[PDB]
C-alpha cells in the first residue's frame, strides 16, 4: 500500500496563492546576506529564500537588512526573492515529543516519522517575576554519592558543572538521566523527571553512541534530545539552548518537573561570536560583543520553581562550561560563574589519582545549601562534611607523617576511608536510602580497623546483602524520609554483624 | 555506524593506554619537532602492508623533501609499483611553497579520493593526513583581504565552521569505513591555543606526544597522563 | 524487520521516477498555457477583489 | 492547479503498473540492500524462517561433605 | 508459581563448625544470598505472547505460523531431583549422630 | 558640611572599630553564607529606632531567585509590612535578564527616592 499513502499525501496538500512583501539580494558572502526592500520586517523574523533556506534578520538598517542564513550561502546568488513568513521563530511543543531526537528547529532527524504536536511556542519568552516563583525545597536526586552528600541540587537551582576537557563532565549529566528511571515507572505523580539533553557543536558519530546508550537503559521514553552538530551552520548552534527551554517550559507550565542540560555552553558564545563579527559589529575583549552577557543571563534565568497557584511546576538547569588549562578566570567561564548558584569542579589530576568521579569538594558549593536534602541525607552527611574538611586541612601531612598525635593520625585515618566511599563506577547510580545506609557505616566508627584497600570489597558486599536480607528497613527509609530511634538502633545490628564475619 | 572494535599496531604505549579502534579518527598532537612525522611513517610501515583494502596519503603543507623521502620509500618496498598495475596507495600533494589559497584546497582533495573507495566501492580504506594545522592557517592569510574583523589571537572568525566542514566527511558510515591518522601541529607547545583546542571534539584517540619526555631519551614521546580513547572501557 | 525495511526502498524509489518524468511530459503541453494564462487571470480577479 | 495535480495522478498510476519491479534500479539497488541486509544480519543473528527452538539445561550437582560432631 | 519459605539464617547456619572449616559454612550463606537476587532479577510470571498482531505484522504467511504453532504448543521440563535426596539424605545420619 | 560625624547604629563591634561617618560610603565584604543579609536587615531596624530615617534597597542586575527569598525574609521579621503603613524600606530591583541599558540606571532611580527623604 505504497503508492496509497503517496497519493494521499498530495491531495491532501495545500496549493492556494497568496501575496508577499519580498526584496532582492544585495551582496551574499559567508552567511551574511543583505536584503533591499522587506520595508515592513520586525526584528528577528524569520524570512525565506528562493532556494528552500530559511533566514532570521537581525540587522534592521536604513538601506538594507541583514539576515543570516539556516544553511550554506552556494545556493543563494547575488538577485534572488526574499519572501516573508511575518511570524517570529516558533518550535513544536508537547507530550509527542518524548523519545525522540529533533534537530534545533524541530524537525524529525531519526528518520521515525515526523512529530504529531498540535501546539507551538516562541523561542524569545520571559522568565516569570518575583510571585509567581516559590523557594526551592524539594530534592534532585542524581545518584551519584559525592553530590548528593556534599553539594546538593534542588528542583530549580541551576548548578554549573565546570572543568577541562575529558574528564566526566558528560558522563555525570548522563547517568543523571539514567537514575530518574525508578520514578519515572511507577505512581507517584509529583516525584517523576523529565529529561532534556542539547548538544551543540559536537561530531554526529557521538550523539550516535549516546541515544544508544539511552536507549540500552530503557531511559528514551522519557528523554528529548536536540542536536545542532559541527557541520550545521553557525546560527542553528545559536538557537538550539533557546529550543531546548521551551519544550522545558511546557513541563512547567503544567504542573510537571524537568530537567534540561545544555551540553555546552561554551560552545555558543563562539557560534554566536562569528555571526557579530561578520555583521560588523563593535567587539570587546578577546572579539566578543557587548551582550554577551545578555546572551547567557536570559536562557537560565527561565529555570525557576514556581508556586501552587500556578500550578508547582519547575525546571532544572544544568550547564557544562570547558575551562582552558583549569583558569575560571576567562571572559566566558566568569560569566556563568556569576549568574548561577553553584558549580561543580571536576579537576584531572584527581582524575589519574584514582577518585573516580573526580569532584573537588573544596572548590564545589551550592547556596541552595541543605534546604534540599532529605531528612534521612542530612542528618549523616552534616558530620561528614565536617570530617572531609579536617581531612583537607591535614592531607600535606601524610607523605612523611608517623611522629604525630593520635587525633591527627585518627583524623587520617577517617578522610581516607571516607574517600573510599565516595568512588563509583560509571552506569551505576544508586537509591538514597541505599546512600544513607553506607554512609552511616563510615561516618560512625565501624570502618576504622579495616584495611584501607578493602573498602570497595566490603561496600559491594554490604549493598548486596541489605538488598535481599533487609529489603523492609529501606521501605521504612524510603517511605518515612527520616530515620528514627527505632531504625538507629535497627541499622546498629545490621553493620555489626556483617563486620563481624566478613573477610572469608 | 556504531560499532566499535580495537585495530592492533604493534607499539607498546599506544596499545596499553590508549588503544585506536577500526573505522575512527586518530589525532596526533605535539609541538614542533618531536616526532609527528615519523610516528605516522611507522603506520604506513606496519598497518598498510597487512590492511587488505587502499590506501591514500595527503600531504597539506610540509616541506617538499619529505615527499621525495615517500615516493623512495614506496618503490623500494613495492607499495608502489612502476610496471604494472598492482599498486595500492594514490597520493596528494600541495606543500608549503604553493600560495596560500592553494593550501586550504589540497585536504578537500585528498578525502575525495577516499569518498570514491567507500562510497562508490566497499573496501576498507585508511586515510593519513600530515599536517592539518596548515589548513587553518592557510585560511587566516586570505582573511584580511576579503574583508573580516579577526576574532582571538588572530584566526579568521570562521574558524570553527570550515574546521568542522571537513572533519564531518572524515566519518565510518554504512557503506563503508575510513580509518584516518592526522598529525596535528601545536604552535609553540601551547594546547590552548584556539586552532589544535577545537579539533579535539572530532578525535576519538589523542596521543598527545611532548618535549619535556623526549629530552629523556624516551622514545616515541608519548604522555600517559594526556592521552584518552572512547574504547579505554572494561 | 524485513518486511518494514524493504518496504522504504520503493517509497523512495517511486518517488525518484515521477519527478525526472513531469518535465519531460509538461515540456510539450504549449495548448495548455493558452488556458494556463486565462485561468491564473480569474484567481487574480477573486484575489483583487479581496483588498477591495 | 488541479489540472497539473491529476497530471501527477496520472505518473503515480503507471508507476504501479509494474512486472519487472524495479526499472531505474537495475543491479545497483539489487546489490546493495541484498548486502546491506545480510550485513545487519551479521549483527541481528543465526535464526531460520520456521525453525522454532527447543533446548534443555543442566543444574547444578548439589553435592555433600562430611564433617565429624560428636 | 510455586516459592516456599525457609528459616533464620542468623547465628547457627554459620557456625556449622567443621575441623576449622569455617570457609564451608561462609560459602553456605554465599549460596543463599546469590540465588534470591537472582530470584529477584526474573519475576514468577513471564510476558505474554500476542498472537493476533503476529498474523499482520508478519503477514508473509506459512513460515511464520508454523514456527508460531510448534513454539506455542511446546513444554519446558526442569532438571532432575537426583541430587537432592542425597544430600538430604546425610542430614538424617548425623542428625542421629549429634 | 564642614565637619565630620559619626552615625551610630548600635552594634558594638561597628560603632566602636570601624565606626560609621554620616554621609560617606561603606563597603561590605563578603558573600553568602556568612550572615550577611541580617546585617542589612537589622541596619534598617535601628535607624528608624534611634535616629527616625527610612531606607530604600537597590538591586543592580540581581537574582531573581535570590531577590525573592529578601522579599519573604523582609516580612518575617517585620521591616516590611502587609497591612498598614509601618514599612521601613522600599525596594527597586533591576534583575539580571533585563537588556545592559537597564541595569545601569538602577542605581540612580533607587538615589532619587533616597533624596525626596
Ligand atoms: N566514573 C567514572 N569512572 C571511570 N571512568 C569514567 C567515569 N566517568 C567517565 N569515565 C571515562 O572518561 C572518559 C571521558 O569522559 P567524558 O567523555 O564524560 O568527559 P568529557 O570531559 O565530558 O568529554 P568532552 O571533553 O569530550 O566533553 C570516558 O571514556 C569514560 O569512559
Ligand atoms: N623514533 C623516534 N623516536 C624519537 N625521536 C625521533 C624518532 N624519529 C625521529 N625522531 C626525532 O624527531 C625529530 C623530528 O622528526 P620528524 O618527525 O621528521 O619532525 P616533525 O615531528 O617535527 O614533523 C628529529 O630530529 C628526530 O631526532
Ligand atoms: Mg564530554
Ligand atoms: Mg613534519
Amino acid at each position: 500500500e505504497v503508492s496509497s499513502i503517496l497519493e494521499e499525501r498530495i491531495l491532501g496538500a495545500d496549493t492556494s496563492v497568496d501575496l508577499e512583501e519580498t526584496g532582492r539580494v544585495l551582496s551574499i558572502g559567508d552567511g551574511i546576506a543583505r536584503v533591499h526592500g522587506l520595508r515592513n520586517v520586525q526584528a528577528e523574523e524569520m524570512v525565506e529564500f528562493s532556494s528552500g533556506l530559511k533566514g532570521m534578520s537581525l540587522n534592521l538598517e536604513p538601506d538594507n537588512v541583514g539576515v543570516v542564513v539556516f544553511g550554506n550561502d552556494k545556493l543563494i546568488k547575488e538577485g534572488d526573492i526574499v519572501k516573508r513568513t511575518g511570524a517570529i521563530v516558533d518550535v513544536p511543543v508537547g507530550e509527542e515529543l518524548l523519545g525522540r531526537v529533533v534537530d534545533a528547529l524541530g524537525n524529525a532527524i531519526d528518520g521515525k516519522g515526523p512529530i504529531g504536536s498540535k501546539t507551538r511556542r516562541r523561542v524569545g519568552l520571559k522568565a516569570p517575576g518575583i510571585i509567581p516563583r516559590i523557594s526551592v525545597r524539594e530534592p534532585m536526586q542524581t545518584g551519584i554519592k559525592a553530590v548528593d552528600s556534599l553539594v546538593p541540587i534542588g528542583r530549580g537551582q541551576r548548578e554549573l558543572i565546570i572543568g577541562d576537557r575529558q574528564t566526566g563532565k558528560t558522563s555525570i549529566a548522563i547517568d543523571t538521566i539514567i537514575n530518574q528511571k525508578r520514578f519515572n515507572d511507577g505512581t507517584d505523580e509529583k516525584k517523576k523527571l523529565y529529561c532534556i539533553y542539547v548538544a551543540i557543536g559536537q561530531k554526529r558519530s557521538t550523539v550516535a553512541q549516546l541515544v544508544k546508550r539511552l536507549t540500552d537503559a530503557d531511559a528514551m521514553k522519557y528523554t528529548i534530545v536536540v542536536s545542532a552538530t559541527a557541520s550545521d551552520a553557525a546560527p542553528l548552534q545559536y538557537l538550539a539552548p533557546y529550543s531546548g527551554c521551551s519544550m522545558g517550559e511546557y513541563f512547567r507550565d503544567n504542573g510537571k518537573h524537568a530537567l534540561i542540560i545544555y551540553d555546552d555552553l561554551s560552545k555558543q558564545a563562539v557560534a554566536y561570536r562569528q555571526m557579530s563579527l561578520l555583521l560588523r559589529r563593535p567587539p570587546g575583549r578577546e572579539a566578543y560583543p557587548g551582550d554577551v552577557f545578555y546572551l547567557h543571563s536570559r536562557l537560565l534565568e527561565r529555570a525557576a520553581k514556581m508556586n501552587d497557584a500556578f500550578g508547582g511546576g519547575s525546571l532544572t538547569a544544568l550547564p557544562v562550561i570547558e575551562t582552558q588549562a583549569g583558569d575560571v578566570s576567562a571572559y566566558i567561564p566568569t560569566n556563568v560563574i556569576s549568574i548561577t548558584d553553584g558549580q561543580i569542579f571536576l579537576e584531572t589530576e584527581l582524575f589519574y589519582k584514582g577518585i573516580r568521579p573526580a569532584i573537588n569538594v573544596g572548590l564545589s558549593v551550592s547556596r541552595v545549601g541543605s534546604a534540599a536534602q532529605t531528612r534521612a541525607m542530612k542528618q549523616v552527611a552534616g558530620t561528614m562534611k565536617l570530617e572531609l574538611a579536617q581531612y583537607r586541612e591535614v592531607a600535606a601531612f601524610a607523605q612523611f607523617g608517623s611522629d604525630l598525635d593520635a587525633a591527627t593520625q585518627q583524623l587520617l585515618s577517617r578522610g581516607v576511608r571516607l574517600t573510599e566511599l565516595l568512588k563509583q563506577g560509571q552506569y551505576a547510580p544508586m537509591a538514597i536510602e541505599e546512600q544513607v545506609a553506607v554512609i552511616y557505616a563510615g561516618v560512625r566508627g565501624y570502618l576504622d580497623k579495616l584495611e584501607p584497600s578493602k573498602i570497595t570489597k566490603f561496600e559491594n558486599a554490604f549493598l548486596s546483602h541489605v538488598i535481599s536480607q533487609h529489603q523492609a528497613l529501606l521501605g521504612k527509609i524510603r517511605a518515612d524520609g527520616k530515620i528514627s530511634e527505632e531504625t538507629d538502633a535497627k541499622l546498629k545490628e545490621i553493620v555489626t554483624n556483617f563486620l563481624a564475619g566478613f573477610e572469608a | 555506524s556504531v560499532e566499535q572494535e580495537i585495530l592492533v599496531t604493534g607499539i607498546k604505549v599506544v596499545d596499553l593506554l590508549a588503544p585506536y579502534a577500526k573505522g575512527g579518527k586518530i589525532g596526533l598532537f605535539g609541538g614542533a619537532g618531536v616526532g609527528k612525522t615519523v610516528l605516522i611513517m611507522e603506520l604506513i610501515n606496519n598497518v598498510a602492508k597487512a590492511h587488505g583494502g587502499y590506501s591514500v596519503f595527503a600531504g597539506v603543507g610540509e616541506r617538499t623533501r619529505e615527499g621525495n623521502d615517500l615516493y623512495h620509500e614506496m618503490i623500494e618496498s613495492g607499495v608502489i609499483n612502476l610496471k604494472d598495475a598492482t599498486s595500492k596507495v594514490a597520493l596528494v600533494y600541495g606543500q608549503m611553497n604553493e600560495p596560500p589559497g592553494a593550501r586550504a584546497r589540497v585536504a578537500l582533495t585528498g578525502l575525495t579520493v577516499a569518498e570514491y573507495f567507500r562510497d562508490q566501492e566497499g573496501q576498507d580504506v585508511l586515510l593519513f593526513i600530515d599536517n592539518i594545522f596548515r589548513f587553518t592557517q592557510a585560511g587566516s592569510e586570505v582573511s584580511a583581504l576579503l574583508g573580516r574583523i579577526p576574532s582571538a589571537v588572530g584566526y579568521q572568525p570562521t574558524l570553527a565552521t570550515d574546521m568542522g566542514t571537513m572533519q564531518e566527511r572524515i566519518t565510518t558510515t554504512k557503506k563503508g569505513s575510513i580509518t584516518s591518522v592526522q598529525a596535528i601541529y601545536v604552535p609553540a607547545d601551547d594546547l590552548t591555543d584556539p586552532a589544535p583546542a577545537t579539533t579535539f571534539a572530532h578525535l576519538d584517540a589523542t596521543t598527545v606526544l611532548s618535549r619535556a619526555i623526549a629530552e629523556l631519551g624516551i622514545y616515541p614521546a608519548v604522555d600517559p597522563l594526556d592521552s584518552t580513547s572512547r574504547i579505554m572501557d572494561p | 524487520s524485513v518486511q518494514n525495511m524493504m518496504r522504504q526502498k520503493e517509497q523512495e524509489h517511486m518517488i525518484r521516477w515521477v519527478e525526472k518524468h513531469v518535465v519531460q511530459s509538461i515540456s510539450a503541453q504549449q495548448e495548455k498555457e493558452t488556458i494556463a494564462k486565462c485561468i491564473a487571470d480569474l484567481k487574480l480577479l477573486a484575489k483583487k477583489a479581496q483588498a477591495q | 492547479v488541479q489540472k497539473l495535480f491529476v497530471d501527477k495522478i496520472r505518473e503515480y498510476r503507471t508507476k504501479r503498473q509494474t512486472s519487472g519491479g524495479p526499472v531505474d534500479a537495475g543491479p545497483e539497488y539489487q546489490q546493495d540492500l541484498d548486502r546491506e541486509l545480510f550485513k545487519l544480519k551479521q549483527m541481528y543473528g543465526k535464526a531460520d524462517m520456521n525453525t522454532f527452538p527447543n533446548f534443555t539445561f543442566e543444574d547444578p550437582k548439589f553435592e555433600a561433605v562430611e564433617k565429624p560432631q560428636s | 508459581r510455586k516459592l516456599a519459605l525457609k528459616a533464620i539464617d542468623w547465628v547457627a547456619f554459620g557456625e556449622i563448625i567443621p575441623r576449622n572449616q569455617k570457609a564451608i559454612a561462609n560459602s553456605l550463606k554465599s549460596w543463599n544470598e546469590t540465588l534470591s537476587t537472582r530470584l529477584a532479577a526474573l519475576p514468577e510470571k513471564p510476558p505474554a505472547i500476542d498472537w493476533a498482531y503476529y498474523k499482520a505484522t508478519v503477514a508473509k504467511a506459512g513460515l511464520v505460523d508454523d514456527f508460531e504453532k510448534k513454539f506455542n504448543a511446546l513444554k519446558v521440563p526442569v532438571p532432575e531431583d537426583k541430587y537432592t535426596a542425597l544430600v538430604d539424605a546425610e542430614e538424617q545420619e548425623d542428625v542421629k549422630r549429634c
